[PDB]
């Protein structure tokens, strides 16, 4: 299975900050990785796919970058609402398979 | 014309291809491979009469003459049929409309056809 | 999108029972169903892919079946490390797309 290694575990930041996700798998997935932001008892709601596509509702303040086996989540002027778990998740092989989260506080 | 993998993952980047709806240039690559090899000639009629066109066997049942707005000779060429390989996987089942994609080429290492290019 | 409809949302259990997981699909998603496990503050963690694979590990007690818009996940025998959330996800077309969850508990 495609191992993937999300950074960090956890960040506490203010907000206005820029905050920085890394997501590295072990092998190439071309750009087929979603991000996931996950609030306390609910489902990880999808935030961005493949080459930095974002979902309908979605703030710009949201971007995704990278390639290959090198991604990144960046989240420009954290605001409140930010708070949450987010997850990588590959879907370029079968089975998909998740980073570890980062647990995001503003 | 038969094309050569890479000659064709060039041609298919250049045509815009690359994640067009989220789907990897290798996948549309393989789905070639699968569906004519390579062949922008190759033509397969189908047990209810309509017919398969070009490299990517695009299908006269719904595609062309008609979907695409096109008569199906357009789909046999040295653009016509990524532009409607577009509108297909815009259409429904994404990708899985071509089922020779979906058993020999979803989900597997698919940057392989465009590898050493 | 594809929306994915599970139930029940939560449920209570003993250790020994089984519990049923319903996941519909808004269309045809042949078998390209995932359902994952997610335990307290940790990652989803992969028991089935194409509805009925098992990943190497997961007991056979998980039963993954159904095909098309109907999918069911069935834990036979239940045991203290299955309390957990579970979700079904299909990945049939770009973007994947999960279902609500849900939370089994202990009695």
């Amino acid at each position: 299975d495609i191992q993937m290694t999300q950074s960090p575990s956890s960040l506490s930041a203010s907000v206005g900050d820029r905050v920085t996700i890394t997501c590295r798998a072990s092998q190439d997935i071309a750009s087929d990785l979603n991000w996931y932001q996950q609030k306390p008892g609910k489902a990880p709601k999808l935030l961005i796919y493949s080459d930095s596509y974002l979902q309908s509702g979605v703030p710009s303040r949201f971007s995704g970058s990278g390639s290959g086996t090198d991604f990144t989540l960046t989240i420009s002027s954290l605001q409140p609402e930010d708070f949450a778990t987010y997850y990588c998740q590959q879907y370029y092989m079968i089975p998909s398979t998740f980073g570890q989260g980062t647990k995001v506080e503003i | 014309k038969v094309f050569g993998r890479c000659e064709l993952a060039a041609a298919m980047k250049r045509h815009g291809l690359d994640n067009y709806r989220g789907y990897s240039l290798g996948n549309w690559v393989c789905a070639a491979k699968f569906e004519s090899n390579f062949n922008t000639q190759a033509t397969n009629r189908n047990t209810d009469g309509s017919t398969d066109y070009g490299i990517l066997q695009i299908n006269s049942r719904w595609w062309c003459n008609n979907l695409c707005n096109i008569p199906c000779s357009a789909l046999l060429s040295s653009t016509a049929s990524v532009n409607c390989a577009k509108k297909i996987v815009s259409d429904g089942n994404g990708m899985n409309a071509w089922v020779a994609w979906r058993n020999r080429c979803k989900g597997t290492d698919v940057q392989a056809w465009i590898r050493g290019c």
